[PDB]
């Protein structure tokens, strides 16, 4: 069963595998009751949450995000391919933002031609600064953060998941409201069609190069967990000789817990700050975490910089063996490597008891999903 | 101080009067007063819109969902019908009412 | 350039702003100051304002190159019968010769005497407790000595029974260095 | 004949707060004589800007120089004259936005108009004597040429 | 034969349905010859974390073109992705494997810098 | 040029207390035109040519010229033309690119440097602008920032004749200056400088008695207290907790001790500490951290700098109220150190937090030393009933 993109959103069905059920209506009459009632441009907004469930999905929508930035500049003949595709093309090329050296469209244009009827909405790229609509500038965006769909035109702004995706507000949730529902069926398979074959000519990957870091970022992510492995050890030992003192409501235990783990959980993130201040704005993994269409700013952070602190069921690695987490370490050991903080990144590679309190936290993760489906299902079944 | 700054179309200057309405609407607002109590009537309405609301929501926040998008309804008129906000407009605001 | 006067009133006569406004040095060049010289006496009063105190912010070097042409511009100003362009220009009128500003600004000004006669009284009666400057906040004790008298001790408001814990955190935290120097 | 606007400005800055894009950048420039500033979105690939530089700027609401007012589609066979030929840079985009320095008692002076070439923005903020011309929601052209 | 709808894997948890066939001179191509036999989503490793499929389609490189069968046990620190990219920048490579593909239907090299290589695919 | 006079007239006849209130509503006027700026700014040269109280007027230019910076002037250039500095012209051109960038270039202080440290040196208060060592203590104590080891002794050098050396102008020439204590300044400064390179936290217990010895002077004092700010206040910093680190807050304890000018800048940061909310601690961690810092406000209340400190008690309790059991124990510490004789003004800022809202929370268990009761007491002997 070949099906569209979009509808992967509603069916949460993830191609990997995954097999649909297909009922055929026998009458006439129920097949015009499913073509009146349970056709998918009629359901595009769900009642649950006064939000489409539709969106763009995620390959689409990443080279969407790369497609309506500022620098697209497409060549006559790549217009005319892209042009090929629209449906709801009335056949007039636009006049193009550049006459003169050549004549160069604006992906924005092109959008632009995508966007139906005379739509009106002001949205926010997942990357606008907050500080940029305090003083100047807040109407001529510098990074055109600031997407402003206008007479059923791309004003300006780049288009995240924040724009088309299923969030409330959306550029597809007022297409539906204001526009109808076979005008954002024709919407969704325009973007669809004319966005993959504009990522023909561009090309989006993923690879090993987008996953490393400069030798400067490296030293500033060493010096950071050495400086924060140095500051649990002397939390340490001020634990041991009582000059720890408790913070008032829980034992001296305790508050060492929480020391060790505010310093860890500061550590991983100032570390995850510094990794994503190096991407140089062609690293892939920003591509598709700005647009939103996988992933997000935490993954980038355990790809390049550090995994983090691995916990079992909301603490840290517990004493397994009598008083020590692994028999490689010495009793009483309450360091962070000891306990389960995983200093080394996926690209660097775990050592065998990192791996190992990877992989239970890990298992901690695949015992909530497992054991999660009953009890979710039958309390639906109780509520209809 | 604010809500009444806002909403409650002070007829008494002229010169504002000047730039938002063209200027027969303007010597029919500042000659009628059965108009001027109109307008002073919406504004005691909505005063008391005011402390409804307050009622219903102590909480200040005003994140209401409501079917028609007033907003951007009034932002598709402009669109469609081509205003050009820097001329004086030529609705009355007893139509408005 | 042609009809210069017009285009100092045009970069300059924006009279909602009254700070000598930037890149004043990149409107300010020889020629077009020899341009202002024949054309002075015509611009507003504001906009001739604005030319005086932007030419203190020239470098130095092109203050130094032409300097003639500016004291011929303090010149005609110094005859203007506007208050402002006579008190800027009996300021301004030592500043292209030698660097530094006017000090005596005395003569030929009421204002000036009566301003320096009144504060002159009230600078030397108020000399109790005076406030002094914030560079007294960096240099040493003897410095200060040197510049402004001795350190005037605080208004003793009440008596001390003992010392407050801070005594005690400074004490243990002396300790704790000391503990932590030998190891 | 069509012009709405027409300055030498002279360019002061070229994307000073780092380059967001780099087939685009926007340039902080200053007029000749106005004093009005701009802050324009130029491609530096098939035409490089260099700080520094002075420019003639006219807006038109047409290329055709007899004002006869194309709808803005694509025509590349129309051998009538247009005043592109005098120019090596047009972009066409729409006005977005006339915000300005106004009170609700007296007229506006200082004005701003907004316009988008495509995705291409453009800030002129001026006098009102010289921004009278530009309109809300109108199609532009830009039609800059360098000069020594 | 393998069809659409017929089910590979990696040797990293990197399912997936065959989703289309295209012939050779449809399927992208590198400055030489060398077209994909797989062409798989850059989105599915962001969120999933196998860089170990990366780190193994690198090596795979290295380990093809030096003539060796490379080594991946887990816990090594003598093979970093540095090593493997210093070893794979002598014969002629990218350091990190990218490729300059062509397109297979308008012949515009792509602007992107597509991640290709060598890894080893199960038939489920 | 009369309401200027009116204006200097009633702040000079106000103080330092009224250095806070008035100085807005005097520099609007003066910073409004910057030809004002100019007026005001040579009336306060011709005023501070006097050294029989033209300090006062020396200390208004400077505020007024801070605002000027503030709101948006470039007028150090302004300044450096008022000075005496211009008629050495290129170091003050030097200094006047430099403070019209408001940064540090190494290269424009191998420039000062060659020209001072000879056998003829510039007049001292062309180095004595107090916006040009705070720009040194933003590019030398920030805790990033780190300065490339090679200017760095020019640096100290600079710093050490700015806050050092002496000199006798009988009648526009000095006979007499001195170098001897800008090595004992310069050797200060180094280490602390070091101490706020090193970026090292047990080092910064250890060397402690050492940044001791270095805080006795005053500039090393202000740019520590400089150093302590720029540390304290970055959000997320209380996370590093020995009681509830005090260990800065002991080097504001040393600050406010070992000098009284510093005060103001001192009850600044503590009151900005004690308004900023502290995210993601807990609640009773918050409250010991205030409690901490209202340590540090009795600690500088011991030493003299006391209205201030319970004005901002007052203002706190008053307006926009914090939690008054941290007044009561503000009230607590301060009862258990004060003894007679009272100061009328202390009696008449210290009566109205103690008697209205909250009596009763002061007592629990003191005993020996009797609470409150006292003060209510010698209250109603000092004043005339209480009136
Ligand atoms: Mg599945």
């Amino acid at each position: 069963f070949r099906l569209n993109l979009s509808v992967t959103t509603p069916y949460n069905a993830d191609f990997d595998g995954d097999e649909m059920n297909l009922h055929l209506p026998q009458s006439l009459e129920t097949r015009a009751e499913i073509q009146e009632l349970a056709m998918v441009p009629r359901m595009i907004v769900t009642p649950q949450s006064n939000r489409p469930v539709m969106g763009i999905v995620q390959d689409t929508l990443t080279a969407v995000r790369k497609f309506t930035k500022r620098d697209v500049f497409l060549e006559r003949g790549e217009v005319m391919n892209l042009l090929m595709f629209l449906s709801t093309w009335d056949g007039k090329v636009p006049q193009p933002a550049i006459l003169k050296p050549r004549p160069l469209w604006t992906g924005k244009q092109i959008f632009s031609l995508i966007i139906p009827g005379h739509i009106n909405c002001i949205r926010t790229h997942s990357t606008h600064p907050d500080d940029e609509d305090s003083g100047p500038y807040k109407h001529i965006s510098p990074g055109d953060t600031k997407v402003v769909v206008e007479n059923g035109e791309l004003i300006m702004g780049i288009l995240c998941k924040k724009s088309l995706g299923t969030s409330a507000g959306s550029l597809v949730h007022i297409s539906y409201l204001e526009m109808g529902h076979d005008i954002t069926r024709l919407f969704y398979s325009n973007i669809q069609t004319v966005i993959n074959n504009w990522l023909l000519i561009e090309g989006h990957t993923i690879g090993i190069g987008d996953s490393i870091a400069d030798s400067k970022t490296y030293q500033d992510i060493q010096n950071t967990i050495k400086k924060a492995k140095q500051d649990v050890i002397e939390v340490i030992e001020k634990a041991h000789n009582n000059e720890l003192e408790p913070t008032p409501g829980n034992t001296l235990r305790q508050t060492f817990e929480n020391q060790v783990n505010r310093i860890l959980n500061d550590a991983r993130d100032k570390t995850g700050s510094s990794a994503q201040k190096s991407l140089s704005e062609y690293n892939n993994f920003k591509s598709m975490v700005v647009s939103g269409a996988k992933g997000s700013k935490i993954n980038i952070s355990q790809v390049i910089a550090v995994v983090g602190q691995q916990n079992v069921e909301g603490k840290r690695i517990p004493f397994g063996f009598k008083h020590r987490t692994l028999p490689h370490f010495i009793k009483d050991d309450y360091g962070p490597e000891s306990r389960g903080f995983v200093e080394n990144s996926y690209l660097a590679g775990l050592t065998p008891t990192e791996f190992f309190f990877h992989a239970m936290g890990g298992r901690e993760g695949l015992i909530d999903t497992a054991v999660k489906t009953a009890e979710t299902g039958y309390i639906q079944r109780r509520l209809i | 101080k604010a809500f009444e700054k806002k909403f409650r179309f002070d007829y008494t200057n002229e010169r504002a009067l000047r730039r938002t309405l063209q200027e027969d609407l303007v010597k029919d607002v500042l000659s009628n007063a059965h108009i001027q109590n109109e307008l002073e009537r919406e504004f005691e309405r909505m005063r008391e819109d005011r402390e409804v609301l307050r009622v219903i929501f102590p909480t200040g926040d005003s994140k209401v969902v409501l079917p028609c998008n007033l907003l951007r309804m009034i932002w598709n008129a402009q669109k469609i019908f081509h205003i050009n906000p820097r001329l004086p407009s030529d609705l009355h605001p007893i139509k408005v009412v | 350039e042609s009809d210069t006067g017009l285009w100092l009133h045009n970069k300059l006569g924006a009279t909602d702003e009254l700070w000598a406004p930037p890149s004043i040095a990149s409107l300010l060049t020889a020629a077009v100051i020899d341009n202002i010289r024949l054309c002075f006496h015509g611009l507003s009063s504001a906009v001739k304002l604005k030319l005086l105190l932007g030419t203190l912010h020239l470098p130095r070097r092109t203050v130094d190159e032409m300097k003639g042409a500016l004291m011929e511009i303090i010149q005609l100003a110094s005859l203007d019968s506007d208050p402002w362009v006579l008190m800027v220009a009996d300021i301004l009128k030592s500043f292209p010769d030698t660097g530094s500003l006017n000090l005596e600004l005395e003569e030929q000004n009421p204002n000036v005497q009566d301003i320096l006669g009144e504060l002159r009284e009230k600078v030397g009666e108020c000399e109790a407790s005076a406030m002094l400057p914030l560079e007294c906040q960096y240099l040493n004790k003897n410095a200060l000595t040197t510049l402004a008298g001795p350190l005037t001790p605080p208004v003793k408001h009440f008596q001390l029974k003992r010392k407050p814990k801070s005594a005690t955190l400074r004490a243990e935290l002396l300790q704790k260095s000391t503990e932590t120097a030998q190891q | 004949a069509g012009i709405l606007f027409e300055d030498i400005f002279d360019v002061k800055d070229i994307d000073p707060e780092g380059k967001k894009f780099d087939r685009v950048s926007r340039l902080h420039c200053e007029s000749e004589s106005f004093k009005m500033d701009l802050i324009l979105d130029v491609n530096i690939q098939i035409y490089p800007v260099d700080l520094g530089d002075k420019f003639r700027l006219v807006i038109a609401s047409t290329l055709y120089e007899d004002g006869t007012l194309d709808d803005g589609e694509y025509n590349p066979t129309d051998d009538r004259p247009s005043r592109a030929d005098q120019f090596e840079y047009v972009m066409y985009g729409k006005v977005y936005r006339i915000e300005g320095d106004e009170t609700s008692t007296e007229a506006a002076t200082r004005l701003s108009a907004y316009v988008s070439y495509g995705g291409l923005l453009m800030r002129l903020q001026g006098d009102a004597n010289n921004l009278h011309g530009f309109e809300v929601d109108s199609r532009v052209y830009l039609l800059m040429k360098k000069l020594a | 034969i393998p069809q659409i709808g017929d089910k590979f894997a990696s040797r990293h948890g990197q399912k997936g349905t065959c989703g289309i066939q295209y012939r050779q001179e449809d399927m992208p191509f590198t400055c030489e010859g060398i077209t994909p036999d797989i062409i798989i989503n850059p989105h599915a490793i962001p969120s999933r974390m196998t860089i170990g499929h990366l780190i193994e389609c690198l090596q795979g490189k290295v380990s093809a073109n030096k003539g060796e069968i490379g080594d991946a046990t887990p816990f090594n620190d003598a093979v970093n992705v540095q090593k493997i990219s210093n070893l794979l920048s002598d014969y002629g490579y990218h350091l990190r494997g990218n490729e300059v593909l062509y397109n297979g239907f308008t012949g515009r090299k792509i602007t992107s810098q597509i991640f290709i290589g060598p890894t080893y695919y199960q038939r489920l | 040029s009369r309401v200027l006079r009116t204006s200097l007239a009633t702040i000079l006849d106000g103080g330092e207390e009224n250095l806070e209130k008035n100085l807005p509503e005097f520099a609007k006027m003066v910073c409004h035109g910057e030809h004002t700026y100019l007026f005001a700014q040579a009336m306060m040269s011709v005023l501070a040519q006097e050294e029989q109280g033209g300090s006062a007027v020396r200390r208004i230019a400077q505020e007024v010229q801070r605002f000027a910076q503030e709101k948006g002037h470039d007028a150090s250039q302004i300044t450096l033309a008022l000075g005496t500095a211009a008629s050495y012209p290129r170091a003050c051109q030097a200094l006047g690119a430099m403070l019209s960038k408001g940064a540090l270039n190494p290269a424009d202080i191998t420039v000062l440097f060659k020209m001072f440290t000879s056998m003829d040196p510039p007049p001292v208060e062309l180095i004595r602008v107090p916006a040009f060592l705070d720009l040194f203590m933003q590019s030398l104590f920030k805790p990033g920032a780190r300065i490339n080891q090679d200017h760095k002794h020019k640096y100290i050098h600079i710093l050490a004749y700015a806050a050092s050396v002496v000199e006798t102008w009988k009648k526009n020439k000095r006979v007499s200056i001195n170098k001897d204590e800008l090595k004992s300044t310069s050797k200060a400064v180094e280490t602390v400088h070091n101490l706020c390179c090193n970026e090292n936290a047990s080092e910064l217990v250890a060397e402690l008695s050492t940044l001791y010895q270095c805080i006795r002077f005053p500039v090393v004092a202000m740019g520590v207290l400089k150093w302590v700010d720029w540390t304290v206040s970055e959000p997320r910093y209380f996370q590093l907790q020995t009681d509830h680190t005090p260990v800065h807050l002991a080097l504001l304890d040393e600050i406010s001790t070992c000098h009284q000018l510093l005060h103001p800048q001192v009850l600044q940061l503590l009151v900005k500490l004690f308004e900023t909310e502290h995210s993601q601690l807990d609640v009773m961690e918050q409250l010991e951290l205030k409690k901490t810092l209202l340590d540090r406000m009795v600690h500088l209340l011991s030493r003299g700098y006391v209205l201030p400190v319970v004005s901002y008690i007052r203002k706190c309790l008053e307006k926009l109220d914090t939690d008054i059991s941290l007044i009561r124990y503000f009230v607590t510490e301060v009862l258990d150190v004060i003894a007679p004789p009272y100061t009328s003004d202390f009696v008449q800022l210290f009566l109205p937090i103690l008697e209205n809202d909250s009596i009763a929370g002061t007592i629990k268990t003191e005993g020996e030393h009797d609470p409150v009761t006292e003060f209510i007491a010698h209250c109603k002997s000092n004043f005339i009933m209480v009136n």
